[PDB]
């Protein structure tokens, strides 16, 4: 179980790292855009601030309250 | 006491040049001073200028330029930096056209100038396999 | 009952916990003398422990196999005083705080020195705004309707 | 050696040239700004990559850009 | 646009992109970026002003 | 205890996803570096200018998210191993009671079950678990060299 | 129009209180980003950049010293007030060996009243490990009324120091020439402060502490002991305990000082009743110290044709190997506050560590050697303070080199010659550090791998390859033979740690010969190695603070800067501040190892109980000798074994120690976020958070910026130190209070 979960975490981090690499060196905005309008992938860079802000909110929410309940029990 | 009479009155520091500035390249800075002012070496400690011709050798261009920038505080401006290859291959470096790089001089052509802002740079995906 | 739990009023392990805590407190009480402040403090501890256990027993609280009150937060109003009512209370208080902060930011944002009024608070205006947050649910659903709650495209965006 | 590029947003304020520790940048005549001068990078072989040049740039997103590349004993700042 | 006018920055690589600034002076010479705009928010370098081109600023009504 | 540890797992997943998604989307540029795509996926920084640009590349986002992945997998594996140690030993009441607070974890999982491991070799003898104690100390040493 | 002070220099006004950052030229314009807030506190006490005049900096420093002394006096007044009102000091006086000192009671809220422990004497509260009860007993304080009056005096003194600071900044500020009278200052601090303080304390001991403590040790209850003033008005209450006061001061003025041998003794060892040093020995010590310091205060020429000039002394100490010698050092130390701070802080931390050693080595207070929590806490606290102060001295030496160092004024002197060969110093210190670390730690690892491989005869142990600290054992033998041979007027060795008998008070060991074997050899060399590496980091920071081969103009970047850029392969942390940051880390490492060695060695081979027949049983049982030679031994028999009390403290009166244990772990792990990450990621995340705020029209006018690189490092190191030191604090306190 430990081996497979560690391999799983490694693979997930690698998937996201290679997505970032694709953004840096393989992504072409012209291909993902037709007459100003952007396709499903190019639109992920338009509300990127919304995505990051809501990920930050969820992380802060869960961390604050999980740690709060754990420390309350402590 | 010293090899040359124009050397600054420096007692020598274990921060000077090494075997690199005997087989790759060494840098020499020359300047003329009105007073035997006491200045700080870019490598070690305090040295004394000569009331006249002064010549110093360093291992890096940056060390010579730091010394020259210090010299400007002494109202010294005529300092000139040269690059010496393993043999006596002297090349004037810092006052390249006799005018400091901060002052515009005619006869200089723009090198590395792009006729657009940063936003005009090409997309990296279009610069693949060249 | 819910999730296999049982009421704490009929949980034997709950009463065992109460008895053990009281016994420990009384054993501690035995090593002091007369009506001295230490004995008074330990007696107050015993009384508070008994009161807390009695209140938890008579509180519609479900206890597990460890004799500890478990919270039923699936949403049912039967156990509504465990999560739902505190949830509403916190939502009210936190919305109050956020609303008064946002109102103060937007109010001193239209003055000559907006940054000065953030390290040196305008206490009169701050007090004026803070006591006005009791209507934050109504104020929020009166500014969202007028379009004054959300910016549209003056917000800045990165290069891609 | 590192690569240094100058962009026409240059206002010719000379702060990049007087901040270079290795005499890489210089001011050259130009007609695209009020000062009539633009920075140039004719001695990038001495560029060390310290990026003091673009720390002194007042233009919005820079007019001098340093792209780190192949390393050399001059660019690595090796006194040995 | 003129001195005191309010413009929106259209330059993408700008700390004030999509934001509004105040025009300090529009140069009448043949410079590439004549419009000088002053902003209330300092950028990451601490400056609060920048020169923009004529096609990189849009006047606010 | 399962509820709380599942929420901890959710927090770990969300934070690792936040770091990785932020690095992926901000890979092509941001306000601090609107030309980050011109510098590639992995570069050290953009210099001390503009307030400081440490760990600004997309590679640095991977680098930071590796710690959070390790932490999240550690939480998951700690939860699994403690639950199954209590299940196999029979004292499932130990987990159900002590897993709700942090000191319960520290005392009853780590401190409690580390006793056989550290006594893989003592000033009196050694066991077949001696290699595991050596690997324990080796892992601590490599961890702290990473800290270096 | 006095020649030493300026009258009414600064007006007492509240106007500048309402203008934050008024001191700084850059911060006075007001905040534009959140970096301004952090810069406000980082430059508050940097008086060098607030004024261009040394006089103004000196006056600010003088008033800040007064404020600090007022704070210290308030803290002492609080301690005495707690002893008077919220303590069991009276009960502890009647039963020092069975009552645990407590001077802080906890209010009954949120169930926290469990922290009120059973300290004894019909009292509930937190056990005190600062040793105030023993100090007060040594002072002769036998009533809580005296503690109350000392607290009142402390409050009055704190107000007086506050008024003095205000007066000397706003009403009469001294001039630069007054501050630069280092000869007069040294004369006064040596004679008046030190010598007259020792003399006054010797007088107090002789007239108050000597009789009261002698009566206390005789079994007289504190209620029937006469009030301290009665020992002065009546020469018969003190002449019964010490039958030499009957002669008055005539033996003193007639040079017949032998008559005062009743209360001015030279005994050594410890009092068998209390386990502390003989208070007669302490009084004689303070008298001798007073005379020596008063004599030493008449050395420097101040206002007459008499004494020394420090300038003439330094300038005469040249040599063939040192060029101009100490010429210019007087100008350095009279024109730079940072150099004085460097010297004073380094020697002050070293003095604190020496104090920590001599404390447990020779317990100076009654019933303090048998209070193991007090001894452990005092040692650890003083060693921590010493390490911090030493790192601060190194930091301010680097600051002086960056800011106040003048190359022209230091031509060919000691400072110049040190910089001229900094390479040699740093390279040889690097080699020494590698040698010491390789050896000490690799001997530890060799022991660990030999034990793991089942080869017990290949270890670096006593029953194996043995590394006997023969030099230290020789010194131990020399001290135990000193009374009667080299100290012929001594009756007992200075400390029983060097050898002698086991001293026990109430069946608890006070002091005992500390045997040194191969285990002490390894840990002592570990101490030497860690100290050498810390010195390496700090000395590299000081010497390379102005220039280097990387950055020939590092002095132009200041003392505190993050880098010079990603060029030259990367120029992170080249500052001198970034060396005080790494040196802080290594000081934490060294001091942690030192306190671990002390705790384990004392618990295993000094502390314990003595059976009525004379059998010594220790707290752990002598496991230090054989199990402190491997890292697995330290992990298991010390950390894992003695952490049992901390983890099992829940539900007991020590539960606060477990909570602080967990919280310190949390803070230490929190530090690694700042230590491992970088500013760009956090700035770009704040970008999206700011986008959300702007979308909801709640973006603050003060633009939020991620902490600067230097501030990120400072936050990381501060959190790391707090977490580690707090974890060790909770561990030590819970372990040593439980057992
Ligand atoms: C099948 C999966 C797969 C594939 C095909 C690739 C392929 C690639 N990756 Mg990638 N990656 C993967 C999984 C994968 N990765 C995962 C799972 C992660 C997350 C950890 C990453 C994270 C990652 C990053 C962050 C980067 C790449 C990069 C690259 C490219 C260059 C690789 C390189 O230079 O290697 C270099 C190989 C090494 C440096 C060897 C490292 C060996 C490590 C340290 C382990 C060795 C220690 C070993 C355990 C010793 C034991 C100790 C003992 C005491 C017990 C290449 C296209 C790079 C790139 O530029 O892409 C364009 C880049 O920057 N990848
Ligand atoms: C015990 C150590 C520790 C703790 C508590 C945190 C806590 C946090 N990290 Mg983190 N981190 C750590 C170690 C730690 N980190 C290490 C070692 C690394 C490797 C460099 C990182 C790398 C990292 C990255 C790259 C990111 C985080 C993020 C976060 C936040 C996630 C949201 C959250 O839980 O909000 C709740 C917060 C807490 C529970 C802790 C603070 C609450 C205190 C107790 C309040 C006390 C008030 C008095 C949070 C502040 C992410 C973030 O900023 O999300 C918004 C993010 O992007 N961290
Ligand atoms: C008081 C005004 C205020 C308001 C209305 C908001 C509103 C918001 N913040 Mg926010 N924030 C504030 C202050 C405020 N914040 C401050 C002072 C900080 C610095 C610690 C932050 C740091 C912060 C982060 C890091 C994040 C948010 C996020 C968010 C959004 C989701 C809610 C959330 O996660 O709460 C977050 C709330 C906190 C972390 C605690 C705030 C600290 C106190 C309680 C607020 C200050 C009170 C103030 C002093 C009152 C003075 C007013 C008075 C003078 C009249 C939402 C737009 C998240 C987001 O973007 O999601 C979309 C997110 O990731 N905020
Ligand atoms: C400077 C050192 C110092 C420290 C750390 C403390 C700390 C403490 N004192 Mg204290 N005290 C001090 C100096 C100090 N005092 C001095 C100099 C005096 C003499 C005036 C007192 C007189 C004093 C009294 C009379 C009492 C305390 C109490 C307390 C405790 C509760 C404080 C509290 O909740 O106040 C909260 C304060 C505020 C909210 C104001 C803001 C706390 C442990 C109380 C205590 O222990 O109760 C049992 C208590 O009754 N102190
Ligand atoms: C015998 C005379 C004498 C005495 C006792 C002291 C004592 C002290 N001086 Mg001092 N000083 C003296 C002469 C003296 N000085 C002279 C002649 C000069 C001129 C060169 C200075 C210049 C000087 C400076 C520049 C500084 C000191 C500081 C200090 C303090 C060091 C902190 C310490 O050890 O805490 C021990 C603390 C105590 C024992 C508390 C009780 C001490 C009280 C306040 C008695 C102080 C005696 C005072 C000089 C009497 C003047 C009264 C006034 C009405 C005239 C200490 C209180 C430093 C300090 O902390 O500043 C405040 C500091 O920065 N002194
Ligand atoms: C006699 C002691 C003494 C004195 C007078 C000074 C004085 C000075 N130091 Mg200094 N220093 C000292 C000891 C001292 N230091 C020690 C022991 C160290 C080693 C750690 C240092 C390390 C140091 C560095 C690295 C730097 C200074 C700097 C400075 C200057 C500016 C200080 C400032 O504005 O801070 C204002 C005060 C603060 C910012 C307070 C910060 C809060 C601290 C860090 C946390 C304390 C936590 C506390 C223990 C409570 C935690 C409990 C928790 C549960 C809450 C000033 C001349 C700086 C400078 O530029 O010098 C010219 C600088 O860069 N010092
Ligand atoms: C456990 C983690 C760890 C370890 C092992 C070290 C080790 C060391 N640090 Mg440190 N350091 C650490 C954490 C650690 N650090 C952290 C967390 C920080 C952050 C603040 C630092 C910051 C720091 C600074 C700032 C400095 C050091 C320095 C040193 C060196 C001192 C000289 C020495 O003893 O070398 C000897 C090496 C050892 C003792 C390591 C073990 C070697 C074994 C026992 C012997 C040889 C084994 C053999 C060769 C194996 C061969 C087989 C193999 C090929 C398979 C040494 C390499 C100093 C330095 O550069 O050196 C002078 C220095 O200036 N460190
Ligand atoms: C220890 C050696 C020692 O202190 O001898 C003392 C030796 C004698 O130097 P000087 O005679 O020149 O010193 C005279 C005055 O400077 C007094 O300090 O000093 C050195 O040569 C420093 C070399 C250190 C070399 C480290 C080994
Ligand atoms: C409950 C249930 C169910 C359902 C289930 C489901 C529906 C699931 C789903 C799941 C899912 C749905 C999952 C997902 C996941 C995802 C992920 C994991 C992702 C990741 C991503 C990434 C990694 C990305 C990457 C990238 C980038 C970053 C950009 C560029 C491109 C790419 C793509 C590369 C059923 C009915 C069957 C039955 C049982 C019950
Ligand atoms: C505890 C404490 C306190 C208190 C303190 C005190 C109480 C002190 C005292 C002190 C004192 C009370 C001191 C005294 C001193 C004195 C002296 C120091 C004297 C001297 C004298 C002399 C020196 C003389 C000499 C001579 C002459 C000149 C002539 C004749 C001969 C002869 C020789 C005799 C307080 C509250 C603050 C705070 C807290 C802590
Ligand atoms: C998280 C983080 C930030 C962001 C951190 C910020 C913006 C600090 C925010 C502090 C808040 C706003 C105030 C403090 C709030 C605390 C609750 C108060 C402290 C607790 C008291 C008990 C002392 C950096 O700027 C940074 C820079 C360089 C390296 C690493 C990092 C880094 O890890
Ligand atoms: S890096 Fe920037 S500063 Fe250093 S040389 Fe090249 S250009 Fe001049
Ligand atoms: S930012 Fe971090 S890495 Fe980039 S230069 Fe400054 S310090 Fe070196």
């Amino acid at each position: 179980y430990t081996h497979h979960q560690y391999i799983a975490g490694f693979l997930m981090v690698g998937a996201f790292a290679h997505g970032a690499i694709f953004f840096v060196r393989d992504y072409d905005p012209a291909v993902n855009t037709r007459n100003g309008e952007k396709n499903v992938l190019a639109r992920m860079l338009e509300h990127k601030e919304a995505i990051i802000s809501h990920l930050s909110w969820v992380s802060l929410f869960l961390g604050f309250h999980t740690l709060g309940i754990y420390v309350h029990n402590d | 006491k010293l090899k040359q009479s124009d050397f600054p009155k420096f007692e020598g520091s274990t921060g000077g040049w090494l075997s690199a500035a005997k087989n790759e390249e060494k840098y020499v800075i020359i300047w003329t001073s009105k007073d035997a002012s006491l200045f700080e070496m870019p490598t070690g400690g305090t040295a004394k200028m000569n009331a006249g011709n002064n010549v110093a050798y360093f291992a890096r261009k940056e060390q010579c330029l730091a010394l020259g920038s210090q010299l400007r505080g002494f109202k010294i401006t005529n300092y000139k930096i040269f690059r010496i290859y393993p043999p006596l291959d002297i090349t004037l470096l810092h006052p390249f056209d006799g005018v400091f790089p901060e002052k515009v001089n005619q006869g200089r052509s723009p090198v590395g100038k792009r006729d657009a802002s940063i936003g005009g740079n090409p997309n990296p995906a279009s610069l693949k396999f060249q | 009952d819910i999730g296999g739990l049982n009421p704490c009023k009929d949980s034997e392990v709950f009463q065992k916990r109460l008895a053990k805590t009281v016994k420990k407190l009384e054993n501690r009480l035995k090593k002091y003398e007369e009506g001295t402040p230490p004995q008074i403090a330990i007696q107050q501890q015993i009384t508070q422990t008994k009161q807390r256990f009695t209140r938890y027993a008579d509180s519609n609280l479900l206890c597990g196999n460890d004799g500890l009150p478990h919270l039923i937060t699936d949403g049912r109003w039967s156990h509504g005083s465990e999560f739902l009512l505190p949830s509403i209370l916190f939502l009210y208080i936190s919305g109050w705080i956020g609303w008064v902060g946002r109102k103060y930011i937007r109010t001193v944002g239209q003055t000559s020195n907006p940054t000065e009024k953030e390290i040196i608070i305008d206490v009169p205006l701050a007090i004026s705004i803070m006591t006005s947050g009791f209507l934050w649910p109504f104020a929020a659903w009166q500014e969202f309707l007028s379009g004054d709650l959300i910016a549209s495209d003056e917000t800045i965006t990165t290069s891609p | 050696s590192h690569t240094v590029k100058i962009y026409d947003t240059c206002i010719g304020c000379t702060q990049c040239v007087r901040a270079c520790p290795t005499d890489v940048l210089e001011m050259v005549p130009w007609d695209g700004c009020k000062a009539g001068q633009i920075a140039s990078a004719p001695r990038t072989e001495d560029c060390v990559g310290c990026k003091r040049c673009e720390t002194a740039c007042p233009t919005d997103f820079l007019s001098v850009r340093v792209y780190l590349g192949g390393e050399t004993t001059r660019s690595l700042g090796l006194a040995y | 646009i003129q001195k005191g006018s309010t413009v929106r920055i259209l330059r993408k690589e700008s700390y004030w992109y999509n934001e509004s600034g105040t025009v300090v002076v529009v140069d009448q010479s043949k410079v590439r970026y004549p419009v000088l705009v002053r902003f209330t928010k300092v950028n990451y370098a601490g400056t609060n002003t920048n020169n923009f081109g004529l096609n990189e600023v849009e006047e606010v009504v | 205890g399962d509820f709380l540890v599942h929420h901890a797992i959710a927090l770990g997943l969300h934070t690792t996803t936040l770091i990785l998604v932020k690095g992926a989307l901000d890979a092509r540029g941001s306000k601090l570096m609107p030309d980050k795509k011109d510098f590639g996926y992995s570069f050290p920084c953009d210099g001390p200018g503009r307030g400081g640009t440490c760990d600004i590349s997309a590679w640095d986002a991977f680098y930071l998210a590796m710690f959070w992945m390790l932490n999240t997998i550690g939480w998951v594996t700690f939860y699994w191993h403690w639950k199954h140690l209590t299940l196999w030993q029979g004292n499932q009441v130990q987990f159900n009671e002590s897993s709700n607070y942090i000191m319960g974890w520290l005392r009853d999982y780590l401190w409690l079950n580390s006793s056989p491991l550290i006594n893989g070799y003592n000033p009196f003898g050694m066991n077949s678990l001696s290699v595991w104690a050596w690997m324990f100390l080796f892992g601590h040493l490599v961890w702290a060299t990473g800290f270096m | 129009k006095s020649t030493i002070v300026d009258f009414n220099p600064v007006e007492t006004s509240f106007e500048k209180w309402a203008k934050p950052g008024q001191f700084s030229r850059t911060l006075a314009k007001g905040p534009k980003t959140t970096t301004w807030i952090w810069n406000l506190h980082a430059d508050a006490h940097d008086f060098d950049i607030q004024t261009n005049s040394l006089q103004e900096v000196s006056r600010k420093i003088f008033s800040a010293h007064f404020g600090q002394l007022a704070v210290i006096f308030l803290w002492l007044s609080g301690m005495h007030f707690h002893g008077a009102y919220f303590s069991n000091y009276s009960a502890w006086l009647t039963n020092p060996t069975s009552t645990k000192p407590s001077a802080q009671i906890v209010w009954p809220i949120v169930g926290q009243e469990v922290l009120n422990a059973d300290v004894g004497g019909n009292f509930q509260g937190i056990q005190i490990t600062s040793g105030f009860f023993q100090l007060w007993r040594a002072e002769g304080i036998t009533s809580e009324v005296e503690l109350y009056w000392t607290a009142v005096g402390g409050l009055v003194a704190s107000f007086l120091m506050l008024f003095a600071g205000w007066f000397h900044y706003h009403k009469a500020a001294p001039k630069l020439e007054w501050f630069q009278n280092v000869e007069s200052m040294l004369n006064h601090h040596l004679a008046g402060l030190l010598g007259l303080g020792s003399l006054s304390w010797a007088g107090h001991q002789i007239h108050i502490a000597l009789p009261i403590n002698k009566l206390l040790d005789l079994g007289v209850s504190p209620e029937e002991i006469p009030l301290p003033y009665e020992f002065i008005l009546n020469r018969d209450l003190i002449a019964q305990l010490y039958p030499s006061f009957n002669k008055g001061l005539t033996p003193f003025f007639t040079l017949n000082w032998g008559e005062y041998s009743d209360f001015l003794t030279f005994k050594g060892g410890l009092n068998p009743v209390t386990g502390g040093l003989w208070l007669t020995d302490t009084a004689h010590h303070h008298l001798a110290i007073a005379v020596l310091f008063i004599v030493a205060g008449h050395m420097y020429k101040t206002n007459w044709f008499l004494g020394h000039s420090i300038k003439t002394i330094l300038e005469a100490h040249k040599g063939p190997f040192t060029g101009e010698g100490h010429k210019g050092l007087y100008e350095v130390l009279t024109t730079s506050w940072h150099a004085q701070l460097a010297i004073n802080l380094a020697l002050f931390g070293s003095l604190s560590i020496i104090v920590a050693h001599h404390m447990y080595a020779m317990p100076p207070y009654p019933y303090i050697a048998i209070d193991y929590p007090t001894q452990l806490s005092l040692f650890t606290h003083h060693v921590w303070i010493g390490g911090f102060c030493i790192v601060g001295g190194a930091a301010h030496g680097a600051i002086f080199f960056v800011r106040d160092y003048n190359a022209a004024n230091n031509y060919n002197n000691l400072i110049d010659r040190v910089i001229r060969h900094r390479d040699a110093i740093i390279s040889h210190l690097n080699w020494v550090c590698i040698f010491l670390g390789c050896h000490s730690f690799g001997l530890y690892v060799h022991n660990d791998t030999m034990r793991a491989l089942g080869r017990s005869q290949d270890l670096f142990s006593d029953n194996a390859i043995a590394l006997k600290p023969i030099f230290a054992q020789f010194i131990q033998n020399l001290h135990t033979l000193a009374p009667g041979s080299t100290a012929p007027n001594a009756l007992t060795t200075v400390s029983y740690a060097f050898g002698g008998d086991v001293i026990s008070v109430g069946s608890k060991i006070a002091m005992m010969p500390i045997s040194l074997g191969t285990a002490d050899f390894l840990v002592h060399h570990i101490h030497a190695f860690t100290i050498h590496v810390t010195v390496l980091i700090l000395l590299k920071g000081v010497l390379y603070s102005r220039n280097s081969r990387l950055i020939p103009d590092k002095a132009n970047l200041g003392f505190r800067f993050p880098c010079d850029g990603p060029g030259r392969g990367g120029t992170c942390q080249v500052s001198a501040w970034d060396h005080v940051f790494l040196g802080l880390f290594w000081m934490y490492n060294s001091i942690s190892i030192v306190i671990f060695h002390f705790s384990w060695k004392m618990q295993s081979d000094v502390w314990g109980t003595v059976s009525p027949t004379g059998a010594v049983s220790h707290i752990t049982g002598g496991n230090f000798a054989q199990s402190s030679i491997t890292i697995n031994g330290w992990l298991r028999d010390f950390l894992w074994s003695q952490a049992a009390q901390v983890v099992q403290s829940y539900g007991s009166s020590l539960s606060a120690y477990g909570l602080i244990f967990l919280g310190a772990h949390f803070i230490w792990a929190f530090s690694l976020m700042f230590l491992f990450s970088g500013r760009g990621y956090w700035q770009e995340l704040i970008e999206s958070i700011v986008w959300a705020h702007n979308k909801l029209k709640v973006a603050p006018s003060i633009q939020p910026r991620a902490l600067s690189i230097t501030q990120g490092r400072a936050v990381g190191v501060a959190h790391y130190l707090l977490g580690g030191i707090g974890t060790t604090w909770a561990f030590f306190l819970a372990r040593i209070i439980s057992v």
